[PDB]
């Protein structure tokens, strides 16, 4: 197929692979998880322009909301975690190992 | 809570299970996913404390990534098909990844890391709530897209979530994490005779979700959240370490009790198909499950542990909160084996 | 060359994508989802999605990564060999991957690809007084009812989720 | 599969409408209202047979028809159509909005030598009918056999033989 | 193409007057100088959502002078008018359970 | 690791010795790189020497264990010239079994080493004599 | 119900404003007399090509040509 | 639990975003709109199992309409001889493919 | 004012849109030989240079159909000079 779809492909195996392996903090989950969104954005994108299919134009655009709007949800977790242990660091979460 | 807010917020979890089990387009499959974890994140961040904030903190980053993963395989769907019914998967990497994702949204083994930990972290209502009402969502997929899955890929799925919720709750003396080891064990079991069949996968789903619920009203009844706390019961309520013996006793898949009816009949489903060492491997690994129900039955009903002094105070009071269904669910899950051909009206 | 050049944005993508997935800080991991977001931006732009890639710089780089951004300042303290090594393995697999597509205009990482440019696979025809995405986008009012419905209860439940779950009480 | 089958180049040849496209946006109107029937001919036999190999005569009768279109225009009325079509040409999105003058001139000329009625506001965009002589196409879209349908179900619905045959439940 | 040429004209007339800011001070060598978490506020993150949050629900609304042009105008103009009206009922239950409050 | 377990089974019992040796050895050092990654996934070591000196020790003993095996087995099945024969994979079985005992430097899991995984052996013999299915394809 | 409504316009004139002009734009399209002609301006903008019929031989409604007399007509847009 | 709601009710509320075949705005149509038109009415009603092995042809060049891989590898196939007769001097491009030839209409 | 001057706007749109009703049978013309041009074209060289090739067959259409498929860019564009591909490729999206 198209040669873009295995760059986009590939920049989403990334961004899981940087999702799917901590450092340190919460925040870098996050935005590893946005660029997830994003890799999927560009691609639903690309297919929907590429078939010339009219409707699923309003594909990406639902895809953005729904994904922010979960993005948000992330981010307000992440502000409760940080007051409470004063960092947004992951190795304080771990307190349900007991 | 407020109360109305409570109750909006508890429709628009059902309401995007609802729209999961309703629709024909994979977009709004991912959009009731979505509906569904950002109304359940409040319900899990009831109480306010840094268990429960951790535990919502998990569920989020496990399920997200299950949605993300589920919008691939969909993204996937669109390239190698031009369209978007929910049917069977048009390429087995969107099925891999399909698969994966919703093994993740069930919390099924090796994607089992988060289920003890999120139950262990939130209440027993919204426990209940993750243990039953969440696993409406991701089998219904499942039962919409078995044309395409792959059969190697589902069956180490569930015989790794059998063997990992066997072990898992041998060490446990938390209630909540008892039941999430549970829940993984028998979502192995819905999954091993999904692609024989899914009926039978419909009938574990229903027998589990009574039994589960039943389990966590009776915790919620006693107000108990350890296997130490849930030793008093006898000294309290007596009729209450009744229910749990019995409730426990269906759960391990004991004849004449009806949690034998969901694995007697997959191995009945499974022998058809002309599988003898899966479906045995399955039966034995359930006396792991079995084990540890046999260890809180001996700790709540068969022996007395001591109670304390305070206790007499607390047998001048009734029991006011709603008990919702508690006699009907505890029916249900324990009597229920001679209705065992009423399995044909989820054909 | 420049018939290329959704590609070479492409390329440029996954370089960002490999330089904030190494994450170096969450500071610097925002920048290059700017980054990544802008040149994705312009693949959008040049498969002529103009609504959808400014709906990428008005939505995504607009406001959402504003509030990354917003978040890291006010949760994070103001700012490795493991970052620049695993930012330098996904530089050299990708550049592998480069290399075995244009020498052989053919490669198979986990599907086959074509080495050539994406202008192959392009219409001969026109949209008429239209553009066909845009009527697409306008069509979420009068086909997209119930899209329209389940998002924007899904956007009124999200702000009823924050003001509860970050009340405190 | 099979070979595709192209026309040849002599089968391509016919002589050119070499005018600009502020031109053709000029005498558009009179375009809709003289050269109605071999182009509605042509966008018939487009939409009805799906391929334009087999629409290659038809596309030859419309260059010939607006052909003489613009030979009729030429030997009648060519200096208010060049003053015409030279401010239609002048502005960039090109608006007729702008040239009511020299579309005054145009068309009260060629009313006057050519007896042309320009159309009225939603005339050219009525959805008239076309006599055709050619077949309606049978298969257009070259469609194989069709496969049978699984058998539907018949009969009054009997009870079942013994209950449900799980094992011992007699019912 | 030309919007590239413009993109780049205006970075390398942005980066030639940063350069210019910085290193044009650098030739008349001064003196040396050698004289010799952050506090969280909850209302700034939650102006932040509700930004966010409204410009989800504008994302929503940017291609209504598209939709205007529809056929289906009874079904477009209630879809609308429900859109701005959800985007209020944000508005007020943002208000209401104190949210608006010490940035208001 | 499919193709893994294609190359080993298609050689037929006592004929090709070290090649079904080695079959086996990539077998078991392939299962034991998979052990080695979940046990440095789940639990993290002191250092990266400490890590590959645990992935190595995992590694080498789950590729000593399907060496001796596969050895022990075709020996067997040479000097006993009985090819199709769970008794030649009991004793390969009871060989890794002594195997795992002596990389884990205790005697009483290599017995119970020994008895388990040589049932288990000769069980896998037997599926691949009568044809037992473990992933049985649906079809009713 | 005029004491409450010259209280809230007193205290809060823009929240006023804010409700009266959303309840015009909620109410008033129902009660215009123009409305239908959106619409009728909307499904008669023609944007695609009017794909013309095969002539079977009793298809009078349809017209032969743009000027003939038959057809949908658009006099009302030039008169209103 | 597919509980088919919009066709027991008899609302449409996701079936026109489902194909691309559907009701589009302004009569809009896909680059494979006759390829999918024709796998699904070949695949109409048989079931899964029986448009699998029956409707594999159609399927077969609607996927290739979908992806063009087929087409990119004829074009590579003959873009690579192209250049391999110039890299040889055996072939020299035509008039009407270098640009000088004053193109059609 | 705006009622007046957007009605009027929407009869000038009618009318610009009646002139391109008008005019598109020509130009469907032109593009149907325009394209059958182009393909004849790469067909004659398809066949002067896959000689040395063993076993191609020219002109094998890669659809099992034989209904007509609307050409691709790169059927079309694919033996030309780069600077007319980048004028119909990117031509519309790069234009100001
Ligand atoms: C169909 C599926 C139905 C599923 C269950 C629906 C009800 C439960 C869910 C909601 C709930 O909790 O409601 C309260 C619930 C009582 O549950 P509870 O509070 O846990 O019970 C404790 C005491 O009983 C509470 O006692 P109380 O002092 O507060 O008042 C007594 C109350 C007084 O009742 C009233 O006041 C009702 C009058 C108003 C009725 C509605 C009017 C509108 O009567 C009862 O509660 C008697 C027990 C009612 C039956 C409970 C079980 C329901 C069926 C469960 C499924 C059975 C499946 C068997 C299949 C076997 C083979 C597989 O139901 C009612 O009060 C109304 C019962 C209506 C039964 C309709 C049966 C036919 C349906 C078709
Ligand atoms: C053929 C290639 C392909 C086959 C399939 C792929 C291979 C996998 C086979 C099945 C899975 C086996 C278990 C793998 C993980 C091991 C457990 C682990 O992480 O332990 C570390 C850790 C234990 O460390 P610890 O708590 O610190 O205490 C240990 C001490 O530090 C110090 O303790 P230590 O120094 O004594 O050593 C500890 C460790 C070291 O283990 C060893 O050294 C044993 C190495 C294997 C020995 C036997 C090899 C036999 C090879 C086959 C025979 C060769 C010839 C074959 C010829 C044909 C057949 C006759 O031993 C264990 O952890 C034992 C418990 C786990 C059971 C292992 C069962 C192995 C079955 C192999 C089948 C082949 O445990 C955990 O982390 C537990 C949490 C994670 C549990 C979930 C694991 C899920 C694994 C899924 C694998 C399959 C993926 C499926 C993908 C598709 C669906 C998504
Ligand atoms: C399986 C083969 C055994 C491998 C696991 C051994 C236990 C774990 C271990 O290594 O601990 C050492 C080590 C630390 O343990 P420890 O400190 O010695 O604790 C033991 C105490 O000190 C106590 O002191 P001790 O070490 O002297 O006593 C230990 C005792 C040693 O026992 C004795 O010394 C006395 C008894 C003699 C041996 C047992 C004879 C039993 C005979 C079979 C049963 C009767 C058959 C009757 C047949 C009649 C007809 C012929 O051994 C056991 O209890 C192990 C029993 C077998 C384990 C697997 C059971 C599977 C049951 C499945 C359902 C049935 O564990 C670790 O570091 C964890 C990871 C170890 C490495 C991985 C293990 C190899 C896995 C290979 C793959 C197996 C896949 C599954 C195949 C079978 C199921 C399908
Ligand atoms: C004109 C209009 C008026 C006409 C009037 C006509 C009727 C007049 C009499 C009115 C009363 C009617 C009662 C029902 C009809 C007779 C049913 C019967 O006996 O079926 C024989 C049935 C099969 O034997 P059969 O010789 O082949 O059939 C003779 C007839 O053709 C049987 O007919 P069939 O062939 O059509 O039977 C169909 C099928 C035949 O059965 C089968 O195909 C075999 C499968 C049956 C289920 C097996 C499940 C095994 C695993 C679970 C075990 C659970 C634990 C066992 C009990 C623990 C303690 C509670 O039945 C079932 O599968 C139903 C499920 C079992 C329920 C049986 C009916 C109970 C009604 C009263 C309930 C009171 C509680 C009883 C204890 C609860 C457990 C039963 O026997 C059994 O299954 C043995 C279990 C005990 C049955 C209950 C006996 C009924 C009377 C009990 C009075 C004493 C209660 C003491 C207090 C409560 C307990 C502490
Ligand atoms: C054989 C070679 C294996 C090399 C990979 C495993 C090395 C390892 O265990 O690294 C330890 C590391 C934890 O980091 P650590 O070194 O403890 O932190 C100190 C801070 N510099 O652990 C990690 O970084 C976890 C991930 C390591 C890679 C695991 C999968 C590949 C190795 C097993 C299959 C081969
Ligand atoms: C045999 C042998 O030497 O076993 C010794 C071994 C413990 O070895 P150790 O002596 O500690 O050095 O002991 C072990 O490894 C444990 C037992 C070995 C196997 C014994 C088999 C027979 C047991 C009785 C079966 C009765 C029925
Ligand atoms: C207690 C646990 C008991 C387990 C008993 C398992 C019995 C064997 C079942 C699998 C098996 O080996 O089947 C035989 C088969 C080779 O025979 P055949 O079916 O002809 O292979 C062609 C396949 N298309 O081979 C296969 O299908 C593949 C080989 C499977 C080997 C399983 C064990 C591998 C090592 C442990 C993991
Ligand atoms: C049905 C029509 C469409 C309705 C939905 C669309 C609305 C569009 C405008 C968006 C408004 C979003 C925000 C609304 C929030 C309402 C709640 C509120 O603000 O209550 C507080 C306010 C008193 O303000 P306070 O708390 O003191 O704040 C300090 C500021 N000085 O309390 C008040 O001031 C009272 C506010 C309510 C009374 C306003 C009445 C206006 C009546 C105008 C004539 C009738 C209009 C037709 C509609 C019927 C209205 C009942």
């Amino acid at each position: 197929m198209s040669l873009v779809y295995m760059n986009i492909m590939m920049a989403f195996t990334v961004s899981l692979t940087g999702l799917l392996m901590y450092r340190s903090h919460l925040m870098s989950s996050l935005l590893c998880l946005e660029g997830m969104m994003l890799s999927l954005f560009i691609l639903a994108t690309l297919m929907i322009l590429n078939s010339h299919f009219t409707l699923a134009s309003m594909m990406p655009i639902i895809l953005l909301v729904f994904a922010a709007c979960e993005a948000a949800l992330g981010l307000s977790l992440l502000v409760m975690v940080s007051n409470t242990y004063g960092t947004d660091y992951v190795q304080n979460l771990n307190l349900l190992q007991c | 809570m407020n109360p109305i807010i409570l109750i909006i917020i508890l429709m628009t979890v059902m309401l995007g299970t609802i729209i999961v089990m309703i629709s024909t387009h994979w977009l709004l499959i991912w959009i009731g996913f979505e509906m569904n974890m950002l109304a359940i994140i409040p319900i899990m961040m009831k109480k306010h404390n840094p268990r429960a904030t951790e535990a919502s903190t998990k569920y989020f980053l496990t399920q997200s990534t299950a949605s993300m993963l589920l919008m691939m395989a969909i993204i996937i769907n669109l390239m190698f098909s031009g369209q978007w019914t929910v049917m069977k998967l048009f390429n087995p990497m969107a099925s891999m990844l399909m698969t994966m994702a919703l093994a993740m949204k069930l919390g099924m083994a090796p994607f089992h890391f988060w289920v003890p930990e999120v139950t262990q972290g939130i209440p027993l209502s919204s426990g209940l709530i993750l243990l039953t009402w969440q696993k409406l969502a991701p089998m219904s997929v499942l039962y919409q897209i078995l044309p395409s899955i792959n059969l190697d890929l589902i069956l180490t799925l569930s015989i790794l979530s059998i063997t990992i919720g066997g072990w898992g709750g041998l060490n446990q003396t938390q209630l909540r994490k008892i039941m999430a080891y549970s829940s993984i064990a028998h979502m192995g079991w819905m999954t091993a005779v999904l692609l024989y069949n899914p009926t039978m996968t419909l009938l574990n789903l229903i027998i589990y979700i009574i039994m589960t619920s039943t389990m966590f009203t009776l915790f919620m009844a006693n107000s108990t959240t350890t296997t130490l706390s849930l030793s008093h019961t006898w000294n309290k309520a007596p009729i209450m370490t009744i229910l749990v013996l019995i409730t426990l006793l269906s759960m391990g898949g004991l004849p004449p009790l009806s949690g034998f009816m969901p694995k007697w009949m997959i191995i009945q489903e499974m022998t058809k198909n002309d599988s003898i060492i899966l479906p045995t491997l399955m039966a034995i690994t359930a006396l792991l499950n079995l084990y540890f129900y046999m260890r809180l039955t001996y700790s709540t009903a068969l022996t007395m542990f001591p109670s304390t002094n305070n206790m007499k105070m607390k047998w001048q009071f009734p029991t006011t909160k709603r008990m919702t269904l508690l006699p009907t669910m505890t029916v249900l899950s324990t009597m229920l084996l001679p209705l065992t051909p009423i399995l044909s009206i989820l054909e | 060359m420049m018939t290329y050049i959704v590609f070479i944005l492409s390329i440029i993508f996954v370089m960002g994508f490999v330089g904030f997935s190494s994450k170096p800080s969450p500071i610097y991991g925002g920048l290059g989802l700017i980054v990544s977001g802008g040149v994705g931006c312009g693949i959008v732009l040049n498969f002529g999605g103009s609504f959808l890639g400014l709906m990428v710089f008005l939505i995504y780089l607009g406001g959402m990564m504003v509030v990354f951004g917003y978040t890291t300042a006010m949760a994070t303290e103001q700012y490795n060999k493991v970052v620049l090594g695993t930012f330098i393995t996904g530089l050299l697999m990708e550049f592998l991957m480069v290399y075995y597509v244009l020498k052989d205009k053919e490669v198979e990482i986990v599907f086959k690809f074509n080495g050539m440019g994406d202008w192959v696979i392009y219409d001969t025809g026109d949209s008429g007084f239209f553009s066909e995405e845009a009527m697409g986008i306008a069509a979420l009012y009068s086909y997209g009812t119930w899209l329209v419905i389940v998002t924007g209860w899904s956007l009124l439940i999200g702000v009823v989720v924050i003001m509860e779950i970050t009340r405190g009480n | 599969p099979g070979i595709v089958e192209l026309p040849s180049l002599e089968d391509l040849k016919v002589q050119e409408v070499k005018v600009s496209s502020s031109v053709l946006k000029a005498a558009a109107h009179h375009y809709g209202a003289q050269c109605d029937k071999p182009n509605k001919e042509f966008m018939l036999c487009r939409w009805e047979e799906k391929d334009p190999r087999r629409c290659l005569e038809e596309g030859k009768l419309v260059n010939q028809c607006a052909l003489e279109f613009f030979r009729q225009i030429k030997r009648h009325c060519a200096e208010p159509f060049t003053e015409y079509w030279t401010c239609i040409d002048y502005s960039g999105l090109q608006l007729f909005r702008r040239c009511r003058k020299e579309q005054a001139q145009f068309d009260k000329c060629v009313l006057d030598k050519l007896g042309w009625v320009r159309p009225d506001l939603g005339e050219l965009s009525k959805v008239t009918k076309v006599k055709t002589d050619r077949p309606l196409p049978e298969n257009p879209y070259h469609s194989r056999a069709r496969p049978e349908p699984n058998p539907e179900v018949e009969g009054d619905l009997k009870p079942a033989r013994h209950g449900s045959r799980l094992f011992f439940w007699t019912m | 193409m030309n919007l590239m040429i413009t993109l780049l004209t205006n970075f390398t007339l942005a980066t030639l007057l940063v350069t210019i800011a910085f290193w044009l001070p650098q030739l008349n060598v001064y003196s040396e100088k050698t004289s010799p978490r952050l506090p969280f506020s909850m209302k700034f993150f939650l102006v932040a959502i509700t930004f966010l949050l409204f410009d989800l629900e504008i994302a929503l609304l940017l291609p209504l002078p598209w939709a205007s042009q529809t056929t289906n105008l009874n079904t477009m103009l209630t879809m609308a008018l429900l859109l701005i009206f959800l985007l209020a009922v944000s508005l007020a239950y943002e208000w209401t359970q104190k949210g608006l409050e010490w940035t208001e | 690791a499919k193709t893994l377990l294609h190359q080993y089974w298609d050689i037929p019992e006592g004929t090709e010795c070290h090649r079904k040796t080695y079959a086996a050895t990539s077998i078991g050092g392939a299962s034991g790189l998979v052990v080695s990654a979940y046990s440095v996934a789940l639990k993290t070591p002191t250092s990266f020497l400490e890590g590959v000196a645990r992935t190595g020790r995992y590694t080498f003993t789950a590729a000593a264990i399907g060496a001796i095996f596969g050895l022990t087995s075709c020996i067997s099945a040479q000097v006993r010239e009985k090819p199709d024969d769970p008794l030649n994979y009991l004793i390969g079985g009871c060989a890794g079994g002594l195997t795992l005992g002596a990389r884990t430097r205790s005697y009483g899991i290599g017995a119970a080493a020994c008895a388990y995984m040589g049932l288990t052996a000769a069980l896998v013999k037997m599926g691949q004599l009568e044809g037992w299915k473990v992933f049985a394809e649906p079809k009713v | 119900v005029a004491a409450f409504l010259k209280n809230v316009w007193a205290k809060e004139p823009v929240l006023v404003a804010s409700f009266a002009i959303a309840g015009l734009a909620v109410i008033l399209p129902t009660l215009s007399p123009y409305t239908k002609y959106s619409l009728m301006i909307n499904r008669a903008t023609p944007y695609n090509y009017p794909v013309p019929l095969r002539d079977d031989g009793n298809m009078p409604d349809v017209p032969s040509h743009p000027q003939d007399p038959q057809g949908p007509s658009l006099e009302w847009l030039k008169r209103l | 639990p597919f509980f088919d709601v919009q066709k027991k009710l008899g609302v449409d509320l996701d079936h026109w975003m489902t194909i691309q075949s559907a009701e589009q705005p302004h009569r809009i149509p896909a680059r494979c709109h006759a390829f999918e038109k024709e796998w699904i009415e070949c695949a109409h009603g048989i079931g899964s199992i029986r448009a699998e092995k029956e409707c594999k042809i159609e399927f077969e060049d609607f996927r290739e309409c979908l992806l063009r891989q087929k087409t990119m590898k004829r074009l590579n196939a003959i873009k690579r001889q192209r250049d391999k007769l110039i890299k040889e001097g055996k072939y020299t491009p035509p008039p009407h493919h270098s640009g000088q030839e004053d193109l059609r209409p | 004012s705006m009622m007046r001057w957007n009605r009027e706007r929407r009869r000038l749109q009618i009318e610009d849109f009646e002139a391109r009703i008008a005019l598109m049978p020509l130009l469907q013309a032109e593009k149907d030989r325009r394209v059958l041009q182009m393909l004849r074209e790469n067909l004659e060289e398809e066949a002067t240079i896959m000689k040395d090739v063993p076993g191609w067959k020219v002109g094998e259409s890669v659809f099992h159909t034989t209904r007509w498929v609307t050409p691709m860019m790169g059927e079309l564009y694919g033996l030309r000079t780069g600077e007319e591909i980048l004028s119909s490729t990117y031509g519309f999206i790069w234009y100001t």
